[PDB]
């Protein structure tokens, strides 16, 4: 379906030359190098057309990757394949560099040709790949591999044994927040995923509950149990899944079925663009004194439970560029200034909830605010916080091993709720 | 596996020396130098004797590297392939089905005429096989066989066998069968793939539900070829699509939207599952732009496409297009662009505030785009047009031509929509002719001339000046001058005679375009004939175009629907336009 | 004689992690800077060491912003190596701070006053490369007073010669000449060729400025050069390299004389003829030597002599000898040999004398370029056949050239198809067959050709007046071709718009069908094509009334009413307001057969020439 | 005339950059990189004189060394090729089977002798015995 797929370094020579079509020419490849790899201009696109020829060439890192084709395809699946490729490269050997490619060359080649033959892309389920795809068959092994291929079950499921059956979850909630510098939450959204680290035997299908259509309602049920009309739980604004789920099962009854693999993985990522909890009440704003002085007023009211303790509190307060006369205000924490970035680093060792530290700033200037003027860099609060902002949490969690012995109770469960607010930026 | 990356300077004879050691080590390292040569693109076909004599072996890795070298170099030397077919046979008698499939793919990676018959019945037994990999590779190498000579009764019987293998239980074999046949449809007797039927549709739908994303997308594009006979089966199909939400999405989602819009032409009153999807579609579309920059980039392409095709409920999700610093320049561009396309009459105040903010940023390109967009807003609701007046005026006063350059055309088109309103600026424009560098802006000024050469009285001297440009300017500029002068002579015959006569003589004798020359022909044989009649056609108003603002060719769009998901549509250039 | 320099070369050569390089650099930086920024500099060893380091580091990707007045101190420093490293430094590091330059030029005039070789030589070397105008200002006539007015030795004199030749090729304005002919032409009679080479070079320059200035040259030069040919290598043995006679100087002389007109003289140029026979009759022999360098020099001076003979072609016998030689020359296994042979031949290719003799080698050329796998050679051959082409050959030339072009690069594709088309028109008498040829050309691509090309062929057509019925019919043929080439569309559409009547007694002639057809193509094109098609459509009715009513209905569609542009708005307007509202007489009145275009000169040639580099 | 004179090692980097016009960092660097890539891709059937998109260089490849001298359109390549060959002879003669490390300590020597027999973009001298003579007698000049 596709031809050459060539990985490139910075110096531009191939790190691989992995062709899958006749049409592919050396005259083509070196041209691609000297023209994309080398170009006086520097604004480009991961996809490229040169003489009616597509070129999905990407630097997924310092290391590059060129996907050459002259066949109209879905670019999206091409990129999906590129991802899966580099991702499994990492999964099998972590870092991906010169030696990472070299000392894997043969596996690289056989995989690529398999996972994509003449451009026809095959699967990368790696249900048992790395076993025989290892950096010599038996009749049982022959039939075994043949069947596991024919077997419509992946993600490393053959029936495993773990001396215990336990899973540790970690709910990460990334605070996708923009608020008006005068105070109005322009962006109130959250990006979160269910990463699942599991240590269990066998191949269990598991289910799980997370409060739906209502704000939230073996050994520890919950320390923060879902009080009726509890923490923010909403129709998930967008719930994203992974190929263990059964969306047929969902859209039938709003519940997929997932046979999870073992070890760590991301069970389902999700987004909600509403119904969040604010950790502070900051009105960061700047004012200008004719044109000889820019003054910034930063009143950082922190707002959480004082029992909650955020640490290493570093708020980004850009100082005006031209600096003649400084005017500093201190309430609590540590006064730190940032030069070469022209910023008040109101760096505080730690903060409890429901607090307020105000810094008012004046910085004398020289007129440069013209038809082109000062860029107002959003004042941001950056710090540490674990948190269940929505607090949409485990409505239940159904795990088992309905084959031999170990039941629900024979599994010990966990979760973490790690908020993530580095997106706390506003000055303009 | 470790790098070798060395071949030159008599070390080919050291490669021999180690090849003059049958022992495994020198053999393997020599092989790695061979792979080095093959990567750096230096032929080692000379080793085909060495390669074939050491090739008597049983090592899997050796088999694989020999597969690759042999294949890609017999590509450059079909002669010694005689050696290959023997081993390939030996492997087709190697009970390992995986090794057999590797033999099949290496073999079927080359097609001339001879290995063909060597594999044909063996190939049919790979079709009459029960291993997903053997039959799988069989289908893949049947496709590969269609590279050439794909017109033979033998390949046709293979086509019959695989065509029945379209009905297949094995997910792998049926999946690559679907992929293969979908690609074979590109072989254009234009009668490809007659296996479509309702029950087949249902079974492949079930498969899609249970088969990998590969087979799923293959099924999707095949459905993009099958034409249902009404909406009811299409109803059930969209029900099958209902669970086609979050997956290895991007490709699947684009192709699914393709197949849906292929059936999404009926009314949301005909079914509300229709409008249920319409409303439900926005948050996944956001995820598309909430994905990864490249896939969100593709998504932006597809979204502009959709807004073109479907101007609907997304009219309240402009939020996604809300530009930020960190946003990359072109992403910011399309953000703002569809922002304008998602005209929020409520936000237009703060929108334009932001717009002039952007104008006050530090890149020419997006600034020009925003000027054009603001002009379109002036072509949009009139209220805006006043702040447009003030802003674009002070932007003129920024005295950076390029902005003002395209702004000239912008205002030309605005005044085309809105004439004889703010002629006051034409005076200012009069000074601004000493910077004419854009045939667009120059043509806009000449258009102004043709417009108001009756009000423009100073037109005389400036026009006899502009007569400096008769050559070395693109024909449309000429034509614009000519029609402006025609308008003028119509409205002011008193002193255009000398002008029209000299310019006609010139443009008709210095002509190369017959349309230009015969246009001068028509110009005189209308104006010598009956200006008294010319004015009625010309000097009468010519109605407007009513808010195009970068419209789309429907049919092109309608046909790129067959590509929404594929390079053609996303690229917004015809699939034919690239081959 | 100085530690830092050598030890630094040692260590930093052994440093490999660029940070270690940087560390060693900064160590030398402390050393040298502080030694100059404080720690006053010492004269021989320290200066030489540090300054050679500074120079080579400047070369290593750095620069020196000091020590240049102190580089004058190097010039004013005992060891010749110090003065020399200053020479180089200032010659390598372009200078600033004109007081620096002042001291420099003063020291230069001193190194001239120091009438020793080395000083003056290195001074001229810095004068040439630094090339400040003040040199040729103070040395407008002073460098003459160096190279002449005192005539001692070769080396430093050709040093001054190359210096002044630089200053002249760069600033002849600072060169007043008067007349110095006798001296340099006697140098041409000087057997000490050390000067005579660079002499002849600069003299060739001045003769590019003034050939007429030197006819006295001609006789002495041709005598001495006949000598050079006849006196090959037996003496002046280090003027002798691989026993060739003065290759560079001889080529200088021959190419110089090549500015002068063809042979006209009976006896002097009779001796010239003698040299010609000498040259050719000596090149013909196989080499008793066995080293390619001899072949290289002989073939080089061969090219020079032949070129000197080239462009005259009043020498039929010599032209025959050249044709024979070239015939043998397109067999020499190294591609470069036959390549340069191809250049020389396509150069000579325009020989009305030997046109046919070259044309004899047409199939040689054909199979060669077909069995070539290179293009350079192929363009030389294209130019060769081009200069010599004619109708007869052209007949097949079309076929073979096209069979080659279908596989080629893209720009060159345009230039070649354009040049072969203008060849065709140079030979176009079979205008119907030529039209067919053009049809084939368009059928190849017909989507990359520029405007003036099909413009020209359309003019030809309307100027041809012979095949216009044939032309129209064949255009129709190309129109029912399902595919599309917008250039074909434009051209043939207009043609049938004016010539479709000439193909009308046929069922396919059905302006209804082809009209709606063009309509299917109407709105999928570029804008100018739409204007063309508008002219064509307005031609249609007044030439084909039957389709009118339909044409009327269709030209009223919102599309042309809403076409965003101003122009097409107005074009459709003047068409509609005259079709919908129709006096019905102004139609024919305006419509006109668009007479054969007035005479021109096919500026396509000059355009290709400006494209020609 | 001689545009410039570049010499690079098999290790890439131009081990001698010698110019005759006011080329610049950008220009010189582009020249280096482009010429180097060409030399790499240029295989053995080639010439010693490759045109680079507007004119030629008289280049000379060696197992480790690549002597590239730039001219434009007209200069009789062969003569200059033999000149370069001559100069190479002179070098390894005087430099007595030169290893690169020699010029690493004596690049200036090569440079100044180039300056000697070649000047202003042209050959200043070509006389093997005399070249060696004057070199040696002046390879003693402090």
């Amino acid at each position: 379906m596709i031809g050459g797929l060539f990985i490139y370094n910075h110096k531009g020579e191939v790190l691989i030359s992995r062709v899958y079509r006749d049409d592919i020419g050396r005259n083509a490849v070196d041209a691609f190098r000297v023209n994309v790899i080398h170009a006086r201009q520097q604004v480009r696109s991961p996809v490229t057309n040169i003489a009616r020829t597509s070129f999905f060439h990407v630097k997924r890192s310092n290391i590059w990757l060129a996907a050459v084709t002259k066949q109209n395809v879905n670019a999206a699946m091409v990129f999906e394949f590129l991802y899966k490729m580099c991702d499994v490269m990492a999964a099998y050997f972590g870092k991906i560099s010169e030696e990472n490619i070299k000392n894997n060359f043969v596996l690289i080649y056989e995989l690529l040709d398999e996972i994509l033959d003449f451009g026809y892309p095959q699967n990368s389920e790696t249900g048992a790949l790395k076993t025989f795809i290892t950096q010599h068959q038996t009749k049982e092994e022959q039939s075994q591999i043949t069947s596991q291929v024919t077997g419509q079950i992946g993600w490393r499921r053959e029936g495993i044994k773990y001396r215990r059956n336990e899973l540790f979850l970690d709910v990460l909630e990334s605070v996708n927040l923009l608020m008006s510098p005068q105070g109005q939450v322009l962006s109130a959204h959250v990006s979160g995923r269910v990463v699942m680290k599991s240590y269990l035997s066998g191949m269990p299908e598991c289910k799980f509950g997370m409060n739906d259509k209502i704000v939230i309602e073996s050994m520890e049920q919950k320390l923060i149990s879902e009080e009726d009309l509890g923490k923010q739980s909403i129709a998930i604004d967008d719930c994203t899944f992974h190929q263990c789920v059964r969306l047929s099962k969902f859209d039938s009854e709003r519940s997929i079925s997932f046979i999870p693999p073992d070890g760590e993985f991301e069970l389902m990522r999700y987004r909600t663009t509403k119904d969040i909890i604010l950790p502070f009440r900051v009105i960061p704003l700047v004012r200008e004194v004719g044109r000889t002085k820019l003054e910034v007023k930063v009143v950082i009211k922190s707002n959480f439970k004082p029992s909650l303790l955020a640490q290493k509190i570093e708020v980004r307060i850009p100082t005006p560029l031209n600096t003649s006369g400084v005017q500093v205000i201190c309430m609590k924490g540590k006064a730190k200034y940032k030069a070469s970035e022209n910023a008040i680093v109101w760096k505080i060792k730690r903060m409890a909830g429901m607090k307020e530290s105000q810094i008012s700033a004046e910085i004398e200037l020289l007129p440069t605010n013209d038809k082109k003027k000062w860029a107002r860099p959003p004042i941001s609060m950056n710090f540490e916080v674990p948190f269940a902002p929505s607090g949409l949490k485990v409505r239940y969690l159904k795990v088992f091993e309905p084959k031999l012995n170990y039941s629900d109770h024979d599994v010990i469960k966990w979760v973490r709720y790690i908020g993530r607010s580095g997106i706390y930026e506003t000055r303009c | 596996s470790k790098y070798f990356t060395t071949n030159k300077k008599g070390e080919i004879f050291e490669l021999k020396a180690e090849l003059n050691n049958e022992k495994k080590e020198k053999r393997k390292e020599a092989v790695k130098k061979v792979i080095a040569a093959m990567t750096v693109g230096k032929d080692v076909s000379s080793l085909f004797p060495d390669v074939v004599n050491c090739m008597q072996t049983d090592n899997l890795e050796l088999k694989k590297l020999v597969y690759l070298y042999l294949m890609n170099y017999a590509k450059s030397q079909p002669d010694m392939a005689i050696m290959a077919v023997n081993s390939f046979v030996k492997d087709c008698e190697d009970p390992n089905p995986l090794i057999r499939a590797l033999a099949v793919r290496t073999m079927g990676c080359i097609r001339v005429d001879k290995i063909t018959e060597y594999l044909c019945e063996p190939l049919r037994k790979c079709l009459k096989d029960e291993d997903p990999y053997v039959r799988k590779t069989a289908a893949v190498c049947v496709a590969k066989l269609h590279d050439i000579n794909a017109q033979m009764v033998e390949d046709q019987g293979f086509l019959d066998s695989l065509r029945d293998l379209i009905a297949d239980s094995n997910p792998m074999v049926v999946a690559n069968a679907v992929a293969a046949l979908s690609e074979i449809s590109e072989s254009h007797p234009n009668s490809n793939l007659l296996d479509l039927n309702p029950q087949n549709i249902n079974k492949l739908l079930t498969a899609l539900n249970e088969c990998t994303e590969w087979g799923q997308i293959f099924i999707l594009d095949c459905l993009s070829n099958y034409n249902p006979k009404d909406d009811r089966e299409a109803q059930s199909i969209c029900e099958r699509v209902t669970p086609r939400l979050s997956h290895a999405n991007s490709a699947v989602v684009l192709s699914a939207v393709k197949v849906l819009m292929k059936f999404l032409e009926l009314l949301p009153k005909d079914s509300d599952y229709y409008n249920m999807l319409l409303k439900k579609l926005a948050p996944p579309l956001v995820t598309l732009l909430s994905g990864e920059p490249e896939v969100q980039y593709v998504a932006l392409r597809n979204i502009n496409l959709i807004v073109q095709k479907r101007p609907e409920i997304l009219k309240q999700e402009i939020k996604v297009f809300f530009v930020k610093y960190n946003d990359p320049i072109y992403v910011k561009l399309e953000k703002l662009d569809i922002m304008i396309r998602l005209a929020s009459q409520a936000n237009i105040a703060q929108v334009l505030a932001e717009l002039k903010e952007y104008a006050t940023e530090v890149d020419v390109d997006f600034v020009r785009k925003a000027v054009r967009a603001i002009g379109r807003c002036a072509i949009k609701v009139e209220q805006s047009a006043e702040r447009c007046v003030s802003t674009l005026l002070d932007l003129i006063q920024t005295k950076v031509n390029y902005v003002v350059q395209e702004a000239i055309v912008v205002i030309r088109d605005i005044f085309r929509k809105y004439p004889n309103k703010y002629e006051s600026i034409i005076a200012t424009l009069c000074e601004n002719l000493d910077s004419l560098d854009e045939p667009d802006a120059r043509a806009a000024m000449i258009w102004i001339v043709g417009e108001y050469a009756e009000r423009i009285d100073n037109a005389d001297e400036l026009l006899e000046s502009f007569l400096e440009g008769f050559h070395d300017e693109s024909t449309q500029v000429q034509l614009t001058l000519l029609t402006a002068i025609v308008k003028l002579f119509l409205k002011k015959p008193s002193e255009t005679q000398e002008l029209v006569q000299q310019v006609l003589s010139l443009a008709t004798q210095d002509s190369d375009n017959p349309d230009l020359r015969d246009r001068g022909y028509i110009y005189w044989r209308l104006l010598s004939t009956d200006p008294v009649t010319a004015k009625e056609v010309v000097l009468s108003e010519k109605p407007l175009i009513s808010e195009e603002t970068d419209l789309i060719e429907p049919t092109l769009l309608d046909e790129l629907i067959c590509h929404i998901g594929s390079l053609a549509s996303v690229y917004h250039k015809p699939p034919n336009a690239f081959v | 004689g100085m530690r830092g320099l050598a030890v630094f070369i040692s260590d930093i050569r052994n440093c490999k992690s660029k940070e270690a390089e940087i560390k060693r650099i900064n160590k030398e930086l402390a050393n040298i800077r502080s030694k100059f920024k404080g720690d006053k500099a010492l004269d021989g060893y320290s200066k030489k060491k540090y300054v050679c380091k500074l120079l080579f580091i400047f070369l290593l990707g750095h620069d020196i912003d000091f020590g240049h007045m102190e580089a004058v101190n190097l010039l004013s420093s005992n060891r010749y190596t110090e003065k020399q490293i200053g020479y180089l430094f200032i010659s390598v590091l372009v200078n600033s701070n004109s007081e620096l330059i002042r001291l420099i030029n003063n020291a230069i005039k001193n190194d001239l006053a120091s009438r020793n070789p080395t000083f003056m030589g290195l001074a001229l070397h810095c004068i040439a490369n630094v090339g400040s105008r003040e040199m040729a200002e103070a040395f407008a006539g002073e460098i003459p007073k160096i190279l002449v007015a005192g005539d001692t030795m070769d080396s430093v004199k050709q040093s001054a010669a190359l210096c002044l030749l630089r200053l002249y090729r760069t600033s002849p304005d600072l060169v007043p000449m008067g007349d110095w002919t006798s001296r340099v032409v006697h140098l041409l009679n000087d057997q000490h060729l050390g000067v005579v080479t660079a002499a002849t070079s600069l003299i060739t320059t001045l003769a590019q400025k003034n050939p007429e200035e030197f006819k006295t040259s001609v006789s002495l030069a041709v005598s001495r050069l006949s000598r050079i040919v006849t006196s090959a290598s037996t003496d002046l043995q280090d003027y002798t390299y691989y026993f060739v006679p003065a290759p560079w100087l001889s080529v200088k002389l021959l190419r110089l004389l090549q500015c002068y007109p063809p042979p006209e003289d009976p006896a002097v140029r009779g001796r010239l003829t003698e040299c010609l026979e000498t040259i050719l009759n000596k090149a013909q022999e196989p080499p008793k030597s066995k080293k390619v360098q001899h072949s290289n020099a002989k073939n080089a001076v061969l090219f020079e002599a032949i070129s000197l003979i080239i462009h005259h072609d009043s020498e039929p016998n010599l032209l025959v000898r050249a044709c024979n030689q070239l015939g043998q020359f397109l067999q020499h296994r190294e591609t470069n040999l036959r390549y340069l042979a191809l250049e020389s031949m396509c150069t000579l290719a325009s020989s009305e004398f030997s046109h046919e003799a070259v044309k004899t080698h047409i199939e040689t050329v054909i199979n060669a370029l077909k069995t070539e796998r290179d293009v350079s050679v192929r363009q030389r051959a294209v130019d060769l056949l081009y200069a010599m082409c004619d109708r007869s050959n052209a007949q097949q030339i079309v076929a073979e050239m096209l069979s080659y072009l279908e596989t080629a690069d893209y720009s060159i594709r345009e230039e070649i198809v354009l040049k072969v088309a203008i060849l065709a028109e140079k030979y176009a008498v079979d205008y119907t067959w030529y039209v067919d040829t053009i049809l084939n050309l368009i059928r190849i691509a017909g989507d990359y050709v520029s405007e003036e090309v099909w413009y020209r062929v359309i003019q030809i057509v309307i100027n041809r007046d012979d095949v216009q019925g044939y032309a129209a019919k064949t255009v129709f043929e190309a129109l029912q071709a399902p595919a599309c080439h917008e250039n074909l569309v434009k051209v043939g559409g207009y043609i049938l718009g004016e010539f479709g009547n000439l193909i009308a007694g046929d069922p396919r002639s059905s302006p209804l069908i082809q009209f709606n057809l063009l309509h299917s193509k109407f709105h999928l094109c570029s804008v100018p094509t739409r204007a063309l098609l508008l002219s064509t459509y307005i031609k249609f009715v007044n030439l084909f009334p039957e389709v009118k009513a339909t044409i009327q209905d269709v030209l009223r569609s919102d599309s042309q009413l809403k076409n965003a542009d101003v122009e097409l708005q107005q074009r459709a307007v003047e068409y509609l307001r005259l079709s919908t509202v129709a006096s019905t007489d102004i139609l024919a009145t305006v419509l006109e057969e668009m007479p054969p275009f007035p005479e021109r000169e096919s500026s396509i040639l000059a355009k290709l020439k400006k494209k020609k580099g | 005339m001689i545009r410039f004179i570049l010499i690079q090692n098999r290790a890439g980097k131009t081990r001698l950059a010698k110019w005759y016009m006011q080329f610049d960092d950008d220009e010189k660097q582009k020249l280096i990189e482009e010429v180097h890539a060409v030399v790499t891709v240029r295989d053995a059937k080639h010439t010693n004189f490759v045109e680079f998109r507007n004119f030629k260089i008289i280049y000379r490849r060696y197992a480790g060394l690549y002597f590239c001298i730039c001219v434009d359109v007209n200069d009789n390549n062969l003569a200059y090729l033999e000149a370069i060959h001559n100069f190479v002879e002179v070098l390894n003669e005087y430099f007595h089977n030169v290893c690169e490390l020699d010029l690493v300590f004596n690049f200036y020597k090569v440079y100044t002798v180039v300056d000697e027999m070649f000047l202003a973009g042209e050959i200043r001298e070509t006389s093997q015995t005399k070249v060696l003579k004057q070199l040696l007698m002046l390879q003693s000049l402090e």
